[PDB]
RNA sequence: CCCGCAGAAGAAGCACCGGCUAACUCCGUGCCAGCAGCCGCGGUAAUACGGAGGGUGCAAGCGUUAAUCGGAAUUACUGGGCGUAAAGCGCACGCAGGCGGUUUGUUAAGUCAGAUGUGAAAUCCCCGGGCUCAACCUGGGAACUGCAUCUGAUACUGGCAA
RNA sequence: UAGCUAGUAGGUGGGGUAACGGCUCACCUAGGCGACGAUCCCUAGCUGGUCUGAGAGGAUGACCAGCCACACUGGAACUGA
């Protein structure tokens, strides 16, 4: 492109979109689950994953997934949620924080704590 | 005595009635560490095979490089295909600044300090020949005032 | 008032005044009109405790600038020094 | 010894005051291309002696109106 | 049509090198005159002269060294589009020194080392390597 | 802030001596140093070029007892200092005083003399000095402090001491427990098998 | 800050180990539960799921998420393209705009050189100095690529004249 | 978002201000800005600087410092350098 025609009409830089616009530039925000369910993943794959409806503090609800084997949740059940999309899952793109708020930890895990939420082993 | 050094194996497969059979590729490029370096390339069914026939047609094909206490110089800039390759000869300690198909090339070569970069497409089979050629076609000073009829501090100073 | 005085910037516990001629009315450890030298209450007594650039506060005096106290006690120490 | 803009008259419609264009070569900030740019100014002409297409030789004064801070120092060459 | 006669000019001597031509003319300016008289006296072609009066044609003597054309690249810098000034500190060099670059100085045509070395600065004609 | 595990397990990881012990016995009478640790040491690993870098760089540090955060800032100094930045950065990793302290030979390791730094027993200029990284200086004086001199550990090692080689740049009076740093230490005084420009490529990657 | 007492005595966790990327086996599970940044795993010996042993990397921190730059030569001015991969208007004329053959003179607008003023202090950088080292504080300098004015140079571009 | 502007543009004279000035008036002239983007809308305090980058650049304007604006929202004057 001839620089006569960049000094008309000066290159214009595409603006990066969001893949979470959800969280507002927040790393987590805070919302109720109004629905917990579970659903079949793409065709390779094949299981039963869990997830949940949840409405943000800003007014947003989307769906948010919830790691881990074994949850307590419940409709009115209060939890953060953090960036993060699961692939084998159209339209879910954010997980639920294991250990945070009402979300309890996952039942006897021993490696990889900090990402579920379990208190360090008393041995 | 010369130092070899492979660079990329890939396994290749041609399609004939029964099916496809696997064949391998080897690159690889052998040095004097002195400014001679060639680049070798060979097929075979099997990888310790095709590594052996690489390496014997490494050792022909090679050229000479008139390197600078360990550096290029002069900027350089080689062309093969979608490779695109920028060189410059850089002062002592920073070592060897490149991708690895440059990495390995310039490493058997001998250039111990040289900023290096890599533009299009990364493809190692040709990045290796456009390095060549680029550092091929890199004169001397004194080659350079032999073509222009005079001394070398008449170039130089 | 045009006014010389020190400007503490220093660290904690550490301080390292700037002397500085200045409106009075800005803040201490902002706007200055010129730097006319420093002074290290902490000294290694090899350092140069004090550095004055005499003549411009000479200038500036003479101009009508007055003095704080521990500026003039400071150009008093060093005139008494030498 | 006197600051001094040269240009060329413009508009001259309005009483006692003309526009002058003053006309310059900048580098361009990125690309680099010297383009010309032109700068209008509201200039001050008692007697209304300039006429439109005179390049004219104006400097700098004190407020004279709304817009005009601009007096005409002499008059370089008209009617074209 | 024709608008850049030295671009021309170092368009005539690449194409010519690359044909392997052993002279080649063109129609003459004093610019081009001070340009094929730098390189001359740089060692970049054999000779040059200029032939007639009302229309100039000025032919250079190129020079082959081991079939190879002594000239690498010749490349115009400041194109008519974008003009291209440097100061005396800000002098490009061509191949770390053992290219050379045109200048042209209030001083006349003269090499960057030359340019550099009377401390002047001036617009970059080519680069020759 | 400093590694307190097993110390062979980094010598036998990197596959030579890291002079990790006193040396009084030979290291391969003290364990199988040609085997890497753990079940899957004996196999062996065709390593890649990252990760032949991250060996060097790992050596290096091992060698010092530095940490990661400490040898980048390091690097970035020597980085900055003008020079070949693997010589510099060689010369600032020897210039710890710590290990001043082993070169002198007032500890059998790196480890022993950084002790006997933390705990007020080497005085620099007639000063106590605390901290291990404190960097000496050409023409400086390190002694050992009166009170601590008769640590039976520090007349122990003097014997080791004497029995390695001996550092040029180094001027150490035994009896009197004193010693100069005559000068920074070059490249050529110092092992030849540290590529240092491995570690000039990884901070570079 | 220094001196004395006691006693190894009061003090090590976090992530990862299919490839990218340094570090591997056993048991459980059986396209379920589950993992995942991408490629991808899991349907009976799974180095990819969960546990153990071993190991790798950081370290009083370690990981996860969010945001910016980089890698991205992927808005390419330095530094990209347009026959078929996205990209030559259906074609022509033509105003504003961009560029313009060759010689002589003149102009000093652009351009170059020099000088002056200014470009606050702090920050970045260089040589040093002081806190036992470092972070930190600090002395002098460089820099702040700029802007304006004045005196010069006249090759090139521009103006004017022929 | 292609047109905007009647104190708007200029002038004489009076008034007002510490000061020049459509600052405000009375009258006269009918202009002024705009494709080198006026007007309109959205967004935002600016700068020394900070992060990143080989560099040009991209983003950014917390802490320190210089400047501006506001002090429940809207408006107004008084005292006073
Ligand atoms: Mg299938
Ligand atoms: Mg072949
Ligand atoms: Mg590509
Ligand atoms: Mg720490
Ligand atoms: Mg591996
Ligand atoms: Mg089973
Ligand atoms: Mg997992
Ligand atoms: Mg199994
Ligand atoms: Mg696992
Ligand atoms: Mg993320
Ligand atoms: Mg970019
Ligand atoms: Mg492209
Ligand atoms: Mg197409
Ligand atoms: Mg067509
Ligand atoms: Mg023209
Ligand atoms: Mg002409
Ligand atoms: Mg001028
Ligand atoms: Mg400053
Ligand atoms: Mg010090
Ligand atoms: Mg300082
Ligand atoms: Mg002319
Ligand atoms: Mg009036
Ligand atoms: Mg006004
Ligand atoms: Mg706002
Ligand atoms: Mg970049
Ligand atoms: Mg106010
Ligand atoms: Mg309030
Ligand atoms: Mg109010
Ligand atoms: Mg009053």
């Amino acid at each position: 492109a001839t620089v006569n025609q960049l000094v008309r009409k000066p290159r214009a830089r595409k603006v990066a979109k969001s893949n979470v616009p959800a969280l507002e530039a927040c790393p987590q925000k805070r919302g109720v689950c109004t629905r917990v369910y579970t659903t079949t993943p793409k065709k390779p794959n094949s299981a039963l994953r869990k997830v949940c409806r949840v409405r943000l503090t800003n007014g947003f609800e989307v769906t948010s997934y919830i790691g881990g084997e074994g949850h307590n949740l419940q409709e009115h059940s209060v939890i953060l949620i953090r960036g993060g999309r699961v692939k084998d899952l159209p339209g879910v793109r954010y997980h639920t924080v294991r250990g945070a708020l009402d979300c309890s930890g996952v039942k006897d895990r021993k490696q990889a704590r900090s990402k579920y939420g379990v208190k360090r082993p008393k041995a | 005595e010369l130092q070899e050094k492979l660079i990329a194996v890939n396994r290749v497969s041609k399609t004939v009635k029964g099916g496809r059979i696997f064949s391998f590729t080897a690159l690889t490029v052998v040095g004097d560490g002195n400014g001679r370096v060639g680049f070798g390339y060979g097929k075979a069914r099997e990888v310790p095979a095709a590594i052996q026939k690489a390496m014997e047609k490494a050792r022909r094909n090679m050229i000479n490089v008139a390197l600078n206490n360990g550096t290029l110089q002069h900027p350089v800039k080689g062309v093969h295909t979608g490779s695109r390759v920028f060189m410059q000869p850089a002062s002592e300690g920073t070592g060897i600044i490149a991708g690895g198909a440059m990495r390995a090339v310039l490493e058997v070569a001998g250039v111990h300090n040289v900023l290096a970069k890599a533009y299009g497409s990364t493809n190692p089979i040709n990045v290796v020949r456009a390095t060549i050629d680029g550092l091929e076609n890199m004169n001397s000073p004194e080659m350079v005032a032999a073509k222009r009829g005079k001394s070398v501090e008449e170039i130089l100073g | 008032m045009v006014t010389i005085r020190l400007a503490r910037h220093g660290a904690k516990k550490r301080p390292f005044y700037q002397v500085v001629v200045a409106d009075s009315r800005n803040a201490r450890n902002g706007r200055f009109i010129e730097r006319v030298g420093f002074f290290n209450p902490i000294a290694s007594e090899k350092e140069e405790g004090t550095r004055l650039d005499l003549d411009r506060i000479a200038h500036w005096v003479g101009q009508g600038a007055t003095i704080s106290d521990r500026v003039a006690a400071l150009i008093k120490e060093v005139n008494k020094a030498a | 010894k006197i600051r001094t803009l040269q240009g060329r008259v413009v508009s001259d419609k309005m009483e006692k005051s003309i526009v002058v264009a003053i006309e310059r070569f900048v580098k361009h900030p990125i690309y680099g291309k010297f383009i010309k740019r032109t700068t209008k100014l509201h200039v001050h002409d008692e007697n209304n002696e300039c006429g439109i297409g005179d390049v004219v030789e104006i400097r700098e004064c004190r407020p004279l109106s709304k817009t005009k801070s601009w007096t005409l120092v002499r008059v370089v060459e008209k009617a074209v | 049509s024709m608008q850049d006669p030295i671009a021309d000019m170092l368009t005539r001597i690449r194409n010519g090198q690359a044909a392997n031509k052993a002279a080649v003319t063109m129609p003459s300016s004093k610019l081009k005159v001070a340009i094929a008289n730098v390189l001359k006296e740089e060692g970049f072609i054999e000779d040059f002269k200029v032939e007639g009066d009302t229309k100039p044609e000025l032919e250079l003597t190129l020079k082959y060294f081991q079939g190879k054309a002594v000239v690498e690249s010749i490349q115009r810098v400041s194109r008519p589009g974008l003009r291209i000034y440097k100061r005396k500190d800000e002098l490009p060099k061509v191949m770390a020194g053992l290219g050379i670059a045109v200048v042209s100085t209030s001083k006349g045509v003269m090499t960057d080392r030359a340019a550099r070395q009377a401390g002047l600065g001036g617009e970059i004609i080519c680069y020759v390597a | 802030a400093r590694y307190l595990g097993p110390k062979l397990k980094l010598s036998r990881r990197e596959g030579t001596d890291l002079f990790l012990k006193s040396d009084v016995r030979a290291i391969d009478t003290k364990c199988k140093i040609e085997q890497a640790p753990g079940q899957h040491g004996a196999r062996k690993p065709r390593l890649s070029d990252y990760g032949v870098q991250l060996r060097e760089k790992q050596k290096v540090r091992r060698i010092y007892g530095v940490l990661e955060r400490q040898f980048r800032n390091y690097y970035k100094e020597a980085a900055r200092l003008k020079g070949n930045t693997g010589e510099n950065l060689l010369a600032l990793l020897e210039g710890r005083l710590d290990n001043v302290v082993y070169r002198m030979g007032f500890g059998a390791t790196r480890a022993e003399a950084r002790q006997l730094v933390s705990h007020k027993a080497i005085m620099v200029n007639g000063r106590v000095v605390n901290i291990a990284s404190y960097q000496v200086s050409p023409n400086d004086v390190v002694s050992i402090r009166e009170k601590a001199k008769k640590q039976s550990r520090v007349k122990a090692a003097l014997e080791l001491a004497e029995q390695r080689e001996k550092p040029t740049w180094l001027e150490v009076d035994a009896g009197k427990m004193e010693g100069t740093f005559k000068r920074k230490p070059e490249r050529s005084d110092l092992s030849a098998d540290i590529n240092e420009h491995l570690i000039v490529e990884l901070y570079s990657k």
